This record gives C-alpha cells, structure tokens and sequence, in this order.
C-alpha cells in the first residue's frame, strides 16, 4: 500500500 | 560518487522483542537520530511489534521516519522533499538474497515533513504493516539476534 501520516 | 546517505539500523535482542510480542506486551523502538549528509537532515526511525490482538495490524512489524531538528537545518530547504528507501535486510546464505522493502516519496504538504519545534517531530510518516512477523521465520532476516534495518534517503 502507501505510506501514512502517524502520530506518536 | 553516490550522493544519498544510507543508514544502517541494527536491532539487536530481537529474540526479546518477540518473546514479549507474544507475551502481548506492547514494543515500540526508536532507532538513534541519524543525519542523512553533511550537511543533512536529521531523522530517527520508529519499529513497533504490534500486538497479535491489534485489530488492523495484528502481528505486524510498522516502520515510520520521523524528523527531528539538525544542525544543518538551516541550510537545508523545507519541507523535506524527495524519496525514503526503507528495507529490512535478509541476511541469508550466500545465494540469492531477496529483503524486504518499500520507498516511500515524500508528501510536502504534510506536517511530518516540516521541520519541528521540538527536538523529534509527533508526526511521522510510513507503514503501519511494513512486514508480517511471520515474514521472519521465512528467511535469515535475524542473524546473531539482531535485524538490520536500512534507510536510504534521496533528496
């Protein structure tokens, strides 16, 4: 798939 | 000569990390922050194990790129732009070896990719199932308890 914006 | 930097992550206690994955204990790892040039920006990766109850990503390896503040920051344009190389290495026998990689293009209008006001940015940018767990018993991916993890970023 295609990467994501992810919060940490 | 080659012009992109390339970073090698080397995870080590891997076996631990498993066991506690299995154990249903939660393993979120940040790799030390690593420049990609001189000058070069900063950045720091992000591995987790998920859970083998996570719902959407139960028993997955998720890998992201975080930016952090460098000291060449300032002479370096922003947002950043231009391609992520992320690869879990197969450290197999001699013949053929065949990793595990995704290369991910860099979004400018997204916050991940803006410099920080503090040392890590929140935002990251990457896979939240990067490879399966069950992947690791396939190949050599672990040798001497440690996992190889190579990003290579192109400007």
């Amino acid at each position: 798939q295609m990467p994501t914006e992810d919060e940490y | 000569q080659q012009c992109n930097g390339i970073y090698i992550w080397k995870i080590g206690n891997f076996g631990m990390h498993l066991k506690c994955q299995e154990e249903e204990k939660p393993v979120v790892i940040h790799s030390p922050g690593f420049y990609t040039g001189k000058p070069g920006y900063k950045l720091c990766m992000r591995l987790h194990l998920q859970l083998p109850t996570a719902q959407r990503c139960a028993n997955y390896i998720s890998l992201f790129v975080h930016t952090m503040q460098g000291e060449y920051d300032s002479h370096l344009p922003w947002p950043f732009q231009g391609t992520i190389r992320l690869t879990i290495l197969d450290q197999s026998e001699a013949p053929v070896r065949q990793n595990h990689e995704e290369i991910m293009d860099a979004k400018p209008e997204l916050l991940a990719f803006q410099r920080p006001t503090i040392p890590r940015n929140p935002k990251g940018f990457g896979y939240v199932t990067f490879m399966h767990l069950e992947a690791l018993r396939q190949r050599t991916f672990i040798k001497d308890d440690t996992l190889l993890v190579r990003c290579e970023v192109s400007t």
